[PDB]
Order: structure tokens, then C-alpha cells, then sequence
């Protein structure tokens, strides 16, 4: 199957560009109606515009004129989205498709890039600190980490390299009324396990080059 | 703008049972050209979205037969004849008939099982943390169905408001449930004098509120 591939995600500030790009890895570029949609961080679906590398005929949602451009390198299967003047509802998710052909063919496709993640805020990149959550003193307890204070997005937890999944719950990340993400990670695991099993939470955060792996013991 | 209208918003669906999801479009989608550009997709959870349906009721190929549409000018359905755990996710009407191309808001299928009471946690914060100079303290309800709960902070048996976020998990795929945290956020000095925390917690699956708690420094 002929799919799209798109560039790394991206953290800007307010006031700054952005390029990301979409790659053909199929097929004949020229002919594609590409589109472009960004999805909102709890939200539906934004569309931002459509190009038509051959011609160059492009079409923009107007709320978003002037601050997009959507381009085309014919020579290497690419489209390009450009965007100035970022602000923090630019956050979202950003994805390249071709769904349609032309209209009359009765062509339909559905390909999608992998999407490019867009963080547009005022803060700085800072690793996370990482907290216990205790098993405190039936049958089952429940123990783990408090993950504060980072960014951007994302972070990565696991427990014990991978060796423990099962009930394991890692919540989503909230901003908080700092510019900064929060999260917790737990577990739920027989309370006869506390003596016997350690539980250290693998916690990653690649922006900052930040690992901490973290003991977390009963009281 | 042509504004598209799902409902409902939410549809939990009882395993291999029927489902509906409407759209209404502001206007028309019948284009100059005689054809209803309204497409339905659906968005499983961590991908991208995936084509249903286009063009009000064509099945488009590599889909399967359980989903359906129907409609014509601005009220439209789609169907899944019986659902399945692979049809969880939110499902999205599309128009292309109009520029700009717009999108409903989304209808978030979820599995629909029995009522299951969640199971209580109350963390204190760390000493490690109380050096920074804040206290998290943390409830977890852990593995309850539906979704819906309401979490209260007693602090020294007083009400607390806007002081904690809520985050909760996706539908867990394998047991149909929901976790949910609640953190409330306290600094140190506020933190440092009260003595009870208690995590109270209403729900269906409780004929009447649990209350977990702890008392700092105990």
C-alpha cells in the first residue's frame, strides 16, 4: 500500500515559523489531492486546506489564510505545510492524506500520514521530577509514580524495564496552570507482592535527555 | 461554513448489538454535479482516521459489511449492524462538497458492559516533593464502569473546589473499564496545616460513598 510519510514532531513558541513535510512513498505525487487536517488535543477535526501538486492549486480555510501555505516539490514527492505567526491554538496534531480523486472519477482513497505532533507555547524545555506514590499499609494495593513539571510532551513510563504490564494504568498528560505537563503512572499488583517484588518505575524523557528510574517502596 | 452535527456524542454499545449515529449538515451536500459528498470515518483510538463509507452509502473496499449509510441532502446515518471490539473509537461525518471541507465533532463509541464500582487509592505526598515546596496528593479510582464518577477533597472534613484536575484512561480494551486520577495540587504551607485528607468518591456502582483517607504525618 502506497502511504505517506511525514516529518518529527515539532515545539515552537508563539510568534515562530513552522515547515513540516509529507513524503510519497508510492506512486504518482503529482496527480494527488493532498490534504491538510490537524486534530485538537481533546477535539475534532480541523481541515486546513488541499493542494493539487500538478497544478498548484491550492485551497485554505480562511480562518487560517495568511498564516498557512501549503507547497509542493514535484522533484522529490513532497508536500509542504508552512505556518508563521504561530499561536498556542495551533497545538494539535498534524496530518497529510489523499482521500480524494477527482471529482467525477469516483475515486476514493484513504492514505494518511503518521501525523506530526505541533506544541506551540511560551515554556521551556525541563525534564520531569519524578515522586513516589506509596503502597500504603486486602488481597490487592495499588502503587505509583508522580511524573511533574516537564516539558514538552511526551514522556515514556514503564516498570521494571518492561518486565511488569499487566494493571498497569498510565494516565494521559494534563497541562497545568504553569505552562507544564503532569502525570501519574500506577499499578495495581497483589499486596503479597509488596515484601517480596521491587517496583521501579522507567521513566523517559527525550527533549531534555532526562531518565530517572525511580525505587518506590511501602511507606 | 457548512456545519456538520453528530448525535450523540457519546454511544456506549452492549457487544454484537446494533448502533446509529446521525449527522445533519447546516446545508445541502448535493453538489453541481449531482453527487452527496458525505463520508464517514472512524478514528481508533491512537490512529489516524480510517474511511467507512463515502459518498452517503458506498462501502468502501476493505470495510466491513456490519457498517452502512444511509441519507440524502442534509440528515444522514450510519449503521453497525452489530458491534464489535474493534468498532470502539470515535467515529467522524466528512463533507467535501463545500469548501472549506468540514467535519462533525465526533461520536465516541465505547463497549458497554455492567455497572463495576471502582476501586479506591489515596497517595499523601512524598517528603522528596515536600522539599519543593508543594503537595500532591492523589486518588485513584481504579477499573470502574461507566465512566462517570464524582470526586470530592475533604480537607479536615471541609469541601474543597477547583483545586484538583482530573485525567482519565482510554476505555481499557480487555475489561471494558475506566481509571481515573484526581490530583489535588496544595502548597506546602497549606499543606502543612491540616490534618485530614480524604478522598470521597460517588458513583453507580456504590449504593453510597467511599471515603479514603489518611492523616499527614501518620
Amino acid at each position: 500500500e502506497v502511504q505517506l510519510v511525514q516529518s518529527g514532531a515539532e515545539v515552537k513558541k508563539p510568534g515562530e515559523s513552522l515547515k513540516i513535510s509529507c513524503q510519497a512513498f508510492g506512486y504518482g505525487f503529482i496527480n494527488y489531492l493532498i490534504e491538510w487536517i490537524r486534530q485538537m488535543p481533546g477535539q475534532g477535526l480541523e481541515w486546513i486546506g488541499l493542494i493539487n501538486p500538478g497544478s498548484d492549486y491550492t485551497n485554505y480555510n480562511e480562518n487560517f489564510k495568511g498564516q498557512a501555505t501549503l507547497s509542493a516539490d514535484k522533484s522529490s514527492s513532497t508536500a509542504y505545510l508552512q505556518w508563521s505567526s504561530l499561536k498556542a491554538s495551533d497545538t494539535a496534531m498534524y496530518f497529510c492524506a489523499r482521500r480524494f480523486g477527482y471529482y467525477g472519477s469516483g475515486n476514493y482513497f484513504d492514505y494518511w500520514g503518521q501525523g506530526t505532533m505541533v506544541t506551540v507555547s511560551s515554556a521551556s524545555t525541563k525534564g520531569p521530577s519524578v515522586f513516589p506514590l506509596a503502597p500504603s499499609s486486602g488481597g490487592t494495593a495499588a502503587l505509583g509514580c508522580l511524573v511533574k513539571d516537564y516539558f514538552p510532551e511526551p514522556v515514556t513510563v514503564s516498570w521494571n524495564s518492561g518486565a511488569l504490564t499487566s494493571g498497569v494504568h498510565t494516565f494521559p498528560a494534563v497541562l497545568q496552570s504553569s505552562g507544564l505537563y503532569s502525570l501519574s503512572s500506577v499499578v495495581t499488583v497483589p499486596s503479597s507482592s509488596l515484601g517480596t517484588q521491587t517496583y521501579i518505575c522507567n521513566v523517559n524523557h527525550k527533549p531534555s535527555n532526562t531518565k530517572v528510574d525511580k525505587r518506590v517502596e511501602p511507606k | 461554513d457548512v456545519v456538520m452535527t453528530q448525535t450523540p456524542l457519546s454511544l456506549p454499545v452492549t457487544p454484537g448489538e446494533p448502533a446509529s449515529i446521525s449527522c445533519t449538515s447546516g446545508q445541502s451536500l448535493v453538489h453541481i454535479n449531482g453527487n452527496t459528498y458525505l463520508h464517514w470515518y472512524l478514528q481508533k483510538p491512537g490512529q489516524s482516521p480510517k474511511l467507512l463509507i463515502y459518498k452517503v452509502s458506498n462501502l468502501f473496499s476493505g470495510v466491513p459489511d456490519r457498517f452502512s449509510g444511509s441519507g440524502s441532502g442534509t440528515d444522514f446515518t450510519l449503521k453497525i449492524s452489530r458491534v464489535e471490539a474493534e468498532d470502539v473509537g470515535v467515529y467522524f461525518c466528512s463533507q467535501s462538497t463545500h469548501f472549506p471541507f468540514t467535519f462533525g465533532q465526533g461520536t465516541k463509541l465505547e463497549i458497554k458492559r455492567t455497572v463495576a464500582a471502582p476501586s479506591v487509592f489515596i497517595f499523601p505526598p512524598s517528603d522528596e516533593q515536600l522539599k519543593s515546596g508543594t503537595a500532591s496528593v492523589v486518588c485513584l479510582l481504579n477499573n470502574f464502569y461507566p465512566r462517570e464518577a464524582k470526586v470530592q477533597w475533604k480537607v479536615d472534613n471541609a469541601l474543597q473546589s477547583g483545586n484538583s484536575q482530573e485525567s482519565v484512561t482510554e476505555q481499557d480494551s480487555k475489561d471494558s473499564t475506566y481509571s481515573l486520577s484526581s490530583t489535588l495540587t496544595l502548597s506546602k504551607a497549606d499543606y502543612e496545616k491540616h490534618k485530614v485528607y480524604a478522598c470521597e468518591v460517588t458513583h453507580q456502582g456504590l449504593s453510597s460513598p467511599v471515603t479514603k483517607s489518611f492523616n499527614r504525618g501518620e
